[PDB]
């Protein structure tokens, strides 16, 4: 026997939402003007985790929203990619969609897909015109 | 290092059913105090000595399951930094938010729908409220903003502030719009009392409510959900200074604090929070008026004297005030006078929805039981406050 | 099918309303009247800490005649949505109606509506009137 | 999908003081209980029925507050099966440990305090239990091994079970080293009643503390951490077939039913679990004994009558059996008479510990305040057991 | 200042203990007797819904002549370890020894022993026997 | 600004006191005679929280004692690592180490330096006789 695969489905919903509240502290001390090495770290590993979760259970709106940050943060702890004020604040708009598109597994329904195909544009545009 | 400690994951619908079984025990210990009080003191000689000491632990475990229900403010503030550090950037303005009070509490259900109210309120301050940093300077004052977002704690509620240092409501614009729907309005109104006129149907800090703000939530409605919660709002601005509002919110809707008036045989009872005072007017402090009525004089203010035998049509009771008590009241800011027969005492009564079986009735707003097995009415205070308007 | 009915007195004639209707049957005691309601309403009576609402029916059907003897009796119902008694002169039988027993009532009820009327039985020389009490504790008055 | 539901972390801090202002509050409420005894059920029938109310809401809300700190003990049985798994290696064993009822939950206290008790009980059924792979094909058994750890809830109390397929443990030298000891033994008895004589103190499985079974561990100190916890322990072995071992957990300490009972201006308490019943006594049935107790002829068996007021010396008394009343009660397989002088019925009252401000005697188990105010004394099952023995 | 002591009668002697130490003072109640216990405890009496056993401290110092009356007065206690209670044939009067008023115990045989004993009370010519209820009440015998 | 972040600390604790545990769950009922794609997964997602979730909060013991175990969980899931009676024990047994490891910083204490170099050159030893 077993636990039932609803409580690793509510765990992980209630352990993303504290990654996700814990994670977007992280952006309100670190100051757009200079960020610490050592708090970029924690928001790699952060967002990080929740992406081994979302890609395991089936969570492909998380997974794939999930995936571009990391990439994105991957780029700007090891030296690949610059940070600004308008860079701060689309993580801060990320973070937000996150949230709402993992309120939906909660009532079990589908993420809003306008906001999915809004955000992801976003995270993937940055990668190449930063360069 | 002070202390640590750990948490165990728990359902929230077993936290739940928590506040349903404390619920009616405070509601059950309730009612059986009352009945102890009554009755002879010998019979119940320790056990209204006990019932002291469970009445307070009956709360302190009623708050101790709530205060574990609830959560910090913090993780409500942790959501306003994403809109104001966001679209200050985009709509090209520099504003900076402030955090009091982060150790405030607030339960799970309240903000699941609080959220978006106070959202709605700092989107409105970030585009009419806070002016760009050039028109700032013009007028002597700082360029960034300082939007604060202020919460603390208050006995058995909790209150909510949301100050700003933006340009201030309008009052002629206000007056002029409220007047148009058909509200009363009058320039005695201080800048203060003119700002709670902002609660209009469909309008809110600007006459542009659906073209501006994307979602359908204004004033009118955010207003909606603090009544089905049971808080209160309060709005202290001022044009060329700032804006506040205050935004209260319940814990515990199931004990009202009331005295219980008796106006022959019948028994009623009266809400504490408007009662302001009482005493026996005689013939040194009582005048006509126009229309077979009479006023109360208090301090040189000649108060209505409303007849609480007339609503209800009373025989038998004290139609002189000499010979009866006089009760003064207040709802909505004016006070008026009751008259009744012989009072009682404070008696914190459990409240009774009375539209379980029929609906309401025009002069009162809820009912009890009294330890014997009498049904109290409990009298509306918003219903008498319309009734001196019509004398 | 057959159906049971409560039958009581109000008067110079016998009502009945449904068995399935009625919750349990009560001694006639003081009630707190409400002012600003109906007439035919005499008060409220709490019972398991629940406000139950007393209606008295000698007083409505176009009545005059009232009578508060040691037989009046008040009868506890249980409409789902709503828990309102009445006061009856007294319970008078108990019968087990048939599709035989069960006629018809006229469209002119004798002292009420068009609506407030499942039937009358029949029981030798006795006319019993099958008031419809679902609809008749929620007509307008009793909203 | 399956289910859906919510849930939050609650700090286990905060869920100990739960326990401790609902511990206290049933203590308070059960005051309530008592005084209000005093009413007469005709005209103050509505309190007496409405006080049960109050008490049945606090005994059902004290049962949820411990669901609170409880976890499922899925998480209990993942450290067995890595021992069976990791030890069967070492030994030379093919065991596979099979879990049933994983919905069961226990409290989160007990659960850090039951890891070493059932540890204890799966080394001892792969050192022992279950013999070598060559020796149960045999048998007729198959070569890998099997062990059962099945747990399910009972009411209100939690039963685990660790039951095996081997062998089970020893016959022969269970009763060779009981014997040596001085323990009442015998080869009459059966498997059931020598499993039995393994909980006395230095007594385990082997004639000594084996390392493979715990280090400083043994069946005397299981039994001793179960009584600290309110529990109890039983164990169904069968040479043969396996080896049962029976754990129970009560969900709640403190309401225990028990027969009042009155001997002359003293009413005691009596246990209801070994309450079996009464009748008159007669005096064609009483008899001498040693030790100037008696004895009752209870269906072709003479049962030892307890005096508890020679035991107790209590003067004024009816010293004479005849006029009194007899209890019988049954404890560890064998019954045993209770005089008393009157009767009362079952009562539920909160049980108190005496040490608090004096101590306990062996006739003594725990306080509690009766209906009138007076003070009562729990009288121990366990010792009237052996008092008659001793006597 | 001085250290202040609760005195009291007890027949013919008298005694004195910390007046921190009492918490109240009530008449004689009704008691309940325990199981197999010395003679100098009378019983246990609820107080509060507490257990407050009472112990007669003239019968523990093993008196010639005792006696009985109405009027007789417990002193509530409020020991670091437990609540008992002590019964006394009535109040003296509340002092307050000082350094030099407070000299140490007999040396030859006395009631209780040295330890249970805190000093002397002088106060004119009535000399107090201050007696240590702290660790005579919470002793080995009592426990 | 925000909240006092050591509270967070705790709630990795009680987080890894779950997913040590589940992931012993998954390792148990993991037959070495017939190993299952499906439960290997499982076994991954919780070794991935505590590997990315661990270092957020600068925990760099646990952190690196978890990634040298996911990379063998990797491998295996994927079907580039054989399994065994053998193999399967001394997942377990690991998992005993990292419940050492996690007990040090919830007594704000350092894990001991003689067990970590022991489960490292464990973790390592099986690599080298896999691939």
């Amino acid at each position: 026997m077993s636990m039932d695969i609803s409580d690793f489905y509510q765990t992980f919903f209630d352990e993303a939402d504290e990654l996700l509240a814990d994670m977007e502290q992280h952006l309100l001390v670190l100051q757009p003007e200079a960020p610490d090495a050592e708090q970029l770290n924690a928001i790699f590993r952060a967002a990080h985790s929740i992406k081994g979760g979302a890609g395991t259970f089936g969570f492909s709106v998380l997974q794939e929203t999930t995936h571009l940050m990391e990439n994105l943060l991957d780029e700007a702890r090891r030296g690949e990619m610059q940070l600004n004020t308008d860079i701060i604040n689309l993580f801060l708009e990320t973070k937000d969609i996150m949230q709402e598109q993992l309120d939906a597994y909660k009532q079990s329904q589908e993420p809003d897909a306008a906001s999915f195909d809004y955000i992801c544009q976003a995270l993937r545009q940055l990668a190449l015109e930063a360069k | 290092r002070s202390n640590e400690s750990t948490s165990i994951r728990v359902a929230v619908e077993k936290v739940d059913q928590l506040i349903n079984l404390v619920g009616e025990l405070v509601i059950t210990q309730s009612m059986l105090a009352q009945r102890s009080s009554e009755l002879d003191p010998v019979n119940h000689g320790d056990l209204i000595t006990s019932m002291g000491q469970l009445q307070r632990n009956a709360r302190d475990l009623q708050e101790s399951v709530m205060s574990i229900r609830m959560m910090p403010m913090e993780y409500v503030f942790s959501r306003y930094p994403r809109l104001v550090r966001d679209l200050a950037g985009k709509l090209g303005k520099q504003v900076e938010l402030t955090l009091v009070g982060s150790s405030t509490e607030l339960d799970k259900s309240l903000i699941e729908r609080i959220i978006d109210p106070l959202t709605h309120l700092v989107r409105n301050s970030l585009d009419h409220g806070i002016e760009l940093p050039e028109k700032r300077l013009a007028a002597g004052k700082n360029s960034v903003g300082n939007l604060i977002l202020s919460a603390e704690h208050q006995g058995g509620n909790i209150c909510i502030e949301v100050t700003d240092d933006g340009a201030g409501l309008n009052r002629e614009r206000i007056l002029a719009k409220a007047a148009s729907q058909g509200l009363t309005v009058s320039e005695n109104m201080s800048d203060d009392e003119v700002a709670m006129l902002i609660f209009a149907p469909g309008f809110s800090t600007a006459e542009q409510v659906t073209d501006v703000s994307g979602r359908g939530v204004g004033m009118d409605v955010v207003k909606r959900n603090i009544q089905k919660m049971g808080g209160h709002v309060e709005i202290q601005s001022k044009q060329g200074t700032g804006t506040t509002i205050r935004i209260l919110l319940p814990l515990t809707l199931a004990i009202l604090d009331g005295m219980s008036v008796r106006v022959a045989d019948e028994v009623f009872i009266l809400p504490l929070n408007a009662v302001m005072e009482s005493l026996q007017p005689r013939e040194a402090d009582l005048h006509p008026l126009a229309g077979g009525e009479r006023v109360l004089e208090v301090r040189g203010e000649y108060l209505p004297i409303v007849e609480l035998w007339k609503v209800f049509n009373v025989a038998g009771a004290k139609t002189e005030a000499t010979q009866g008590i006089v009760v003064i009241l207040q709802s909505g800011g004016r006070r008026y006078a009751l008259l009744v027969d012989q009072l009682i005492g404070q008696h914190q009564v459990v409240v009774k929805n009375l539209e379980s079986n029929y609906r309401k009735v025009p002069g009162i707003s809820a009912a009890t039981i009294l330890g014997d097995g009498s049904v109290a009415l409990i009298v509306d205070v918003s219903a008498l406050q319309a009734i001196n308007r019509e004398q | 099918s057959g159906q049971e009915f409560l039958v009581f007195t109000l008067g110079d004639e016998e009502y009945g309303i449904d068995i399935l209707k009625v919750q349990e049957i009560r001694g006639y005691d003081q009630v707190t009247r409400i002012a600003n309601t109906p007439a035919f309403i005499k008060g409220v009576t709490n019972l398991r800490g629940v406000i139950v609402p007393i209606v008295d029916l000698r007083i409505k059907f176009s009545q005059v005649d009232v009578d508060y003897n040691d037989n009046t009796v008040v009868i506890v119902l249980n409409l789902g949505q709503r828990v309102v008694g009445i006061v009856v002169d007294g319970v008078s039988d108990v019968l087990s109606l048939t599709a035989e027993q069960i006629r018809p009532a006229p469209e002119f009820a004798v002292t009420l509506s068009t609506e407030y009327l499942t039937g009358l039985g029949a029981l030798g020389d006795r006319m019993l009137i099958l008031v419809n009490i679902e609809k008749l504790l929620n007509s307008e008055e009793m909203a």
